[PDB]
RNA sequence: UCUCUUACUUUUAACCAGUGAAAUUGACCUGCCCGUGAAGAGGCGGGCAUAACACAGCAAGACGAGAAGACCCUAUGGAGCU
RNA sequence: ACUGAACUCCUCACACCCAAUUGGACCAAUCUAUCACCCUAUAGAAGAACUAAUGUUAGUAUAAGUAACAUGAAAACAUUCU
RNA sequence: CCGAGCCUGGUGAUAGCUGGUUGUCCAAGAUAGAAUCUUAGUUCAACUUUAAAUUUGCCCACAGAACCCUCUAAAUCCCCUU
RNA sequence: GCUAAACCUAGCCCCAAACCCACUCCACCUUACUACCAGACAACCUUAGCCAAACCAUUUACCCAAAUAAAGUAUAGGCGAUAGAAAUUGAAACCUGGCGCAAUAGAUAUAGUACCGCAAGGGAAAGAUGAAAAAUUAUAACCAAGCAUAAUAUAGCAAGGACUAACCCCUAUACCUUCUGCAUAAUGAAUUAACUAGAAAUAACUUUGCAAGGAGAGCCAAAGCUAAGACCCCCGAAACCAGACGA
């Protein structure tokens, strides 16, 4: 991912991370199951419709998708009208 | 070069100190001379318990040499005097034996002496007498 | 620290004139394996791990923590009786001479830090007899700093020159937020 | 040349007490 | 043997010389010094890098950046054989990834 | 460095390639989550609890009318001229106990937020402004330092 | 190891348990540098508890010369002639205490 | 390059006492850059050691090597330098002590092998040291005896005594 | 194939 | 050429005089048998063997010296031909 | 009956015997500031340590005084002989 | 030293392949597997390394864990007491 | 004590400033180091390649306009390993050193000298007494690897336990590594002296400071922000292109 460029030095990210998922403010990333739109003729509507769900990452894809990112990616959005808004806080939380 | 080595002398004086009546290049060969005082150390660490096990085993073939001359043998000795109640080690049997033989006379007597009440004891199992110079102390 | 420039530099196996073709064959003799000259390895090579060009090591501490650093500095020279509150730094006639001998009667030490204020208004007399020592030194009282107080022994301020010091360190609490550098004209900061 | 003087310093005294071994004086 | 026999003579160094008790002069004038000029602008030194660490290669892309555009030939060849060694060393090699 | 090998070499492959394995981050389609990220309206979160502690505390005189210039003066919001920032919103989370009457400047002002402003006495402006007005209004004095 | 280094056997002096005990240490020449950081164990030594050590055996003699050095050292003799000079670098006042108790 | 065997012939010693014996005196004399080998310098000076130095001239005159020549001319002239100046007056009362062999400051030069490859020519050089002393000659150490080998085996039968015990 | 080195001279000046 | 080798001369061979290598060397105070071990022991166990030091010839062993094997296999390291 | 371990006990206090790996404490040569100048401490930096890579350079031992090796003879040194 | 030359620059080219990787003490510390044009590598499981938050981790017992023709053992899984 | 060990100066690298130079007479474009005779033709051109994507055919900063935040954002990319701006507030004239070194370090350099090929080209160590060498004196010695002084004396990885004495008595299978297992008859080594091998980001841990704000413009924030400490090797191939050289 160049940890070190040629012009600014910087950290680059990539894009198809950006793409592909969305991470919340608590540290939570969000993805979409593969195969969700291709061969829905043979698919139970159960399959269908559990296919059709935001499912959340674990933790080592987390870490992965949080190090293929720099700090631009992991800050505080306050969209007009964001569906997502109220998934940026986390509470109850007990160790 | 920026603050190089200038004390390595010192730690090769150090090392061949150890050094110094070996035969042949170990006395002067650094590479050989680490090596060397290595396993001397190691060898002169881990032989304590083999000179414990030789002088142990040197007091007693010292005991069963003076048990062979009084008239006895050692492990009629060693269980008679451990049946008498007198802890005496190996090494004070020994420095009799070989400088005092009365008080060795006496306790291979007194052994004998034992031994003899003992298969008394034991050919008549025993009822009444068991043993004059007997009777174990009751220490509560 | 933050003044630290180090100007050592070492060549690396590249830039040393010299290496191009491969001395012997690996495979013919039997020798050691060496691809080229001008190694670390070999004589008269290049340093493989050591200074590669001026190396700077500038950082910058929070303005609070300076301000308040100062202020320990300070109270360690009240507190230890090293520190000589005077009105007006003035001398009858100017000279080292009876400066290190009211220094000594006074009880002082090897070093005293003189410090002043706007540079300017500072009499002559008084430079006159520190041009000529090195123990004794006079700077205003904006190049006061830490380490200039912790070298000497003792410091002696001036009541202009203490208020100055106080309002200073003073305005580093309550205050507002940085947002923009204070060089601009603001309103109420001068 | 090699910078130092602590090593130097301990050198020379090894060699004043290896003088004043081989030679011992009255 | 790699030890000097006679001893080194007394390297002799005057404590209380010019830059030395003068150390530190004019340093913090920002704080009490109504704010006119950054102290990071009292440092003499390389032009690329008066006020500003950074890494290794950060140092060298800013001399290519800021002087390499009036270098010789040499050096500038030397410059880019280094950055092109350290990108590589830094972007493809390594630990912890 | 353990034993020999890549992990001892420092060949080591970047970060995410699993040996020819498909790796986790490639076998999930792409998604319209950040398609304009970049183009958004975002504002600053702006609640009348946090505007009546301000006033109470004395940063915020409640005798002028309040923008965005005077916000930004009293350093209760931190309005950023870059990030596609435009201007900051109000919250009404501070609803009960605010007791202020006094106008204000809002790009963005909810309901319940307008309403509980109006119950003291208060005036609520919708405004809009380009981004080049945001960092004029921001920091006005480097606008004055410019030129133009 | 035994084979490089000489040895001897365990005997007295001059018989001290049989007659009467005698004090074998004689001298204790103590070198405390006057400015410095690495004798301050050895001048709180001098300072608080050498009339102690001194007081408690009157048969042992003990100088200060007070030289300025950078390594604080000590010689002790005793009645059969041996020098055994040890350096107290960098040491506490217990420690020095427990030494010069055990010279 | 160090040269402290021509200097031991300075050393002055003070006056002796009347109830003191005669010493005997000591001259020292060494040649430098003698091109021969240090083999066979050790060789010679083995074969001298400690005899008359008229029986080593008598050996010497006869010995058919190169330094035996060189040999005899240093004996020569340190037998000269001492009946000169160390203040000898019988020409016949000296023996040598001290005879040795050094090695001297050595070149390089090639030897041309049979293909590309070559050696390592040292030019091998070596010095000589002698010592003269006068007075007789001492006796060679006569050997031993059966009565002595007799006597040490009871001394050390006679010295051996309790061991590992008080 | 038919291996061969060649062999190598050391400069005249050791 | 052999059964079945032989008679002489030179180079060469042994000693004396000097220049004087190359490969190679972990250190050796360096014997044999049986048995064991990373599977073929002068350095391990049990036995046999033993005053020390050079010269002159042969190869049985020290898996002896020269080439990171050219024969078999691996390499997402190459090159030639079609 | 006895012999027979690093297992247990006797005076002491007990962190002082696993591959890779990880964590915690000291150690020394350079410069700089602070004290001492017969040599050490407090803090910052390192080209900060070599029993090994058929590692590079210079000195020197074993191999080894080992192999190779020169000059035709007499002589007044004017000559003669194969 | 031509199945394709010498010099310089690309180049300190790359190479899952070989070798080496510098002072002390103490403590912890040993591997059910899956994927890959891969088993000589890599990534993820499981274990090991630090400082914190929570309370339960191990043999636990009367009892519970369809089978079918022909037998079906040594055992296992949840298990407050100790 | 012989061999042989240390003695500092030619200076060497980068900064700030400054823009730096090129015939005493003759010879120098043919066989340069040659004084003198008849076809005048001679430049104006996408660089390529290695590596990486575990191959590789698209792709891979190197392009010569001063910082930074924007921002590694929109974008380009077998949409993948990677590459990468712009619009925008802005960027305080003048001061002579080394917390670098001292001949295996620092330019290769006392020098581009010897030497190798016809040729391009490759290309290395050098110099130590002293105020008075017009003081050729008497001293300053003492430490590594090799030697004599002063050879061997039965038995055994060269070591340990020991006694009145070297051996004699007992025990004990060199060093690092690919390896479950190596002194094994696998790999490296003759020694000494000099040199040589863990360089670094997001995210983490600890300690000061301030605080709903932190931060010397830019960034973050439902207890946060700044600073400091802490961390990630060396050497070794066959291959390809570009510019010049050889019958
Ligand atoms: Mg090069
Ligand atoms: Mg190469
Ligand atoms: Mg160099
Ligand atoms: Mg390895
Ligand atoms: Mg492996
Ligand atoms: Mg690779
Ligand atoms: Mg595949
Ligand atoms: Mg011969
Ligand atoms: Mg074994
Ligand atoms: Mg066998
Ligand atoms: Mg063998
Ligand atoms: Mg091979
Ligand atoms: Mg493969
Ligand atoms: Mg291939
Ligand atoms: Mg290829
Ligand atoms: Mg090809
Ligand atoms: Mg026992
Ligand atoms: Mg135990
Ligand atoms: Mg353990
Ligand atoms: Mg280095
Ligand atoms: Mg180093
Ligand atoms: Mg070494
Ligand atoms: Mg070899
Ligand atoms: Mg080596
Ligand atoms: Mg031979
Ligand atoms: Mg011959
Ligand atoms: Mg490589
Ligand atoms: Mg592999
Ligand atoms: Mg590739
Ligand atoms: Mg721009
Ligand atoms: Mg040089
Ligand atoms: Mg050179
Ligand atoms: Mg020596
Ligand atoms: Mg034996
Ligand atoms: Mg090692
Ligand atoms: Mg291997
Ligand atoms: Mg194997
Ligand atoms: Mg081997
Ligand atoms: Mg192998
Ligand atoms: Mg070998
Ligand atoms: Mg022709």
């Amino acid at each position: 991912l160049t940890y070190f460029s040629a012009r600014k030095g910087k950290r680059k990210t990539v894009k198809a991370v950006i793409d592909r998922f969305l991470r919340l403010h608590c540290g939570l990333w969000v993805r979409r199951k593969a195969g969700y739109k291709k061969k829905l003729w043979k698919k139970t509507p159960a399959r269908k419709k559990r296919l059709r769900e935001f499912v959340f990452c674990n933790k080592t894809q987390s870490k992965l998708l949080d190090k293929m990112t720099t700090s631009f990616w992991k800050r505080r959005n306050w969209y007009v009208d964001d569906p997502y808004q109220k998934y940026h806080d986390r509470t109850n939380l007990k160790v | 070069l920026r603050n190089r080595v200038t004390d390595r002398y010192f730690r090769i004086q150090e090392v061949l100190k150890h050094a110094r009546h070996f035969r042949g290049r170990k006395n002067r060969c650094y590479r050989l001379a680490v090596r060397t005082v290595i396993r001397a150390f190691v060898k002169c660490t881990k032989a304590r318990y083999l000179k414990k096990k030789n002088m142990r085993t040197l007091w007693i073939n010292r005991i069963t040499a003076a048990s062979q001359e009084h008239g006895l043998k050692y492990p009629a000795l060693i269980g008679n005097l451990v049946k008498c109640q007198v802890e005496l080690n190996r090494k004070v049997l020994a420095d009799l034996a070989i400088y005092e033989p009365k008080t060795f006379k006496s306790l291979a007597a007194l052994a004998s002496r034992r031994r003899h009440e003992g298969f008394a004891a034991a050919l008549g199992d025993g009822k009444e007498p068991e043993g004059i110079f007997s009777r174990v102390v009751q220490y509560h | 620290n933050f003044k630290r420039i180090s100007y050592a530099k070492t060549k690396t196996r590249a830039e040393v004139r010299g290496g191009g073709r491969k001395p012997w064959p690996q495979k013919g003799t039997g020798r050691a394996r060496h691809g080229s000259i001008r190694s670390p390895l070999w004589r008269g090579g290049g340093v493989a791990h050591g200074p590669r060009g001026p190396t700077s090591y500038y950082y910058m501490l929070p303005m609070k923590v300076r301000a308040l650093g100062l202020k320990v500095a300070l109270t360690v020279k009240l507190a230890q009786d090293d520190l000589h509150i005077m009105d007006s730094l003035e001398l009858p006639t100017g000279d080292p001479q009876y400066l290190t001998e009211l220094a000594h009667y006074r009880r002082w030490g090897d070093s005293v830090l003189l410090v002043d204020l706007t540079h300017e208004e500072m009499p002559q007399s008084i430079v006159e007899a520190t041009s000529r020592l090195k123990t004794f030194n006079l700077i205003p009282a904006v190049g006061l700093n830490v380490h200039s107080m912790l070298k000497h022994q003792t410091l002696v301020l001036t009541l202009p020159t203490v208020a100055f010091l106080e309002d200073k360190l003073l305005w580093q609490d309550s205050r507002y937020r940085p947002l923009y550098p204070f060089s601009l004209p603001y309103s109420d900061f001068p | 040349v090699k910078k130092g003087f602590r090593a130097a310093f301990r050198f020379q005294k090894e060699l004043e007490r290896q003088r004043l071994l081989r030679c011992p004086p009255p | 043997i790699g030890i000097r026999l006679t001893l080194p003579p007394p390297k002799v160094v005057d404590r209380w010389n010019e830059k030395r008790a003068m150390f530190g002069v004019y340093d913090n004038i920002g704080i009490l010094g109504n704010f006119e000029k950054h102290p990071k602008e009292l440092i003499r030194g390389p032009i690329w890098l008066r006020g500003w660490k950074g890494n290794e290669l950060q140092r060298c892309i800013r001399k290519r950046k800021m002087v390499g555009s009036r270098m010789f030939a040499d050096d500038l060849h030397n410059l880019n054989k280094r950055i092109r060694y350290l990108y590589k060393h830094f972007n493809r090699h390594g630990k912890f990834r | 460095r353990g034993h020999k090998g890549e992990r001892q070499r420092g060949t080591r492959p970047r970060l995410g390639f699993e040996g020819g394995q498909t790796p986790f981050y490639i076998r999930i389609p792409k998604y319209g989550f950040n398609e304009g990220h970049s183009f958004r309206r975002q504002y600053k979160p702006l609640s009348l609890n946090r505007l009546q502690y301000l006033i109470d505390l004395g940063r915020v005189d409640p005798s002028q009318p309040i923008d965005l210039t005077q916000l930004v003066n009293g350093r209760g919001v931190t309005i950023q001229p870059l990030k596609r920032d435009y201007g900051v919103q109000l919250v009404e989370e501070g609803a009960d106990t605010f007791t202020a009457k006094v106008n204000i400047e809002v790009q963005l002002a909810s309901e319940l937020a307008i309403a509980a402003i109006e119950k003291n006495g208060g005036v609520v402006t919708t405004a809009f402004y380009d981004p080049r007005s945001l960092d004029i209004v921001c920091k006005p004095v480097p606008f004055f330092l410019r030129g133009q | 190891t035994a084979r490089g280094t000489p040895s001897r056997f365990l005997a007295s002096v001059l018989h001290n348990g049989l007659g009467r005990y005698v004090q074998q240490l004689q001298r204790l020449s103590f070198s405390v540098s006057r400015d410095g950081a690495s004798s301050r164990g050895a001048r709180e030594f001098v300072e608080r508890e050498v009339i102690d050590f001194a007081r408690r055996n009157p048969g042992v003699v003990i100088y200060v010369n007070s030289r300025p050095c950078c390594v604080p050292r000590v010689v002790a003799e005793y009645l059969n002639g041996a020098v055994r000079e040890e350096s107290i670098h960098c040491k506490s006042v217990e420690e020095i205490s427990t030494l010069v108790q055990k010279l | 390059i160090s040269r402290k065997w021509e200097k031991k012939n300075k050393i002055v010693y003070p006056p002796q006492l009347p109830g003191e014996p005669r010493r005997p005196a000591e001259i020292y004399h060494c040649r430098r850059q003698i091109k021969y080998s240090k083999d066979k310098m050790w060789y010679l000076a083995k074969l001298i050691r400690g005899m008359s130095i008229d029986q080593a001239l008598a050996q010497l005159e006869f010995n058919d090597k190169k330094g035996a020549k060189i040999i005899k001319e240093v004996l020569l002239e340190a037998q000269d330098m001492a009946v000169r100046d160390h203040n000898v007056e019988f020409r016949s009362n000296l023996y040598i002590a001290e005879s040795t062999s050094g090695r001297g400051q050595c070149l390089k030069r090639i030897r041309y092998h049979g293909r590309g490859r070559f050696g390592i020519m040292e030019k091998v050089y070596c010095h000589y040291f002698v010592k003269l002393v006068e007075g007789p000659p001492p006796p060679p150490e006569p050997p031993k005896t059966a009565v002595a080998h007799a006597k040490e085996y009871i001394q050390q039968l006679r010295s051996r005594t309790i061991v590992h015990t008080l | 194939k038919k291996r061969f080195t060649p062999p190598i001279y050391q400069p005249k000046f050791k």
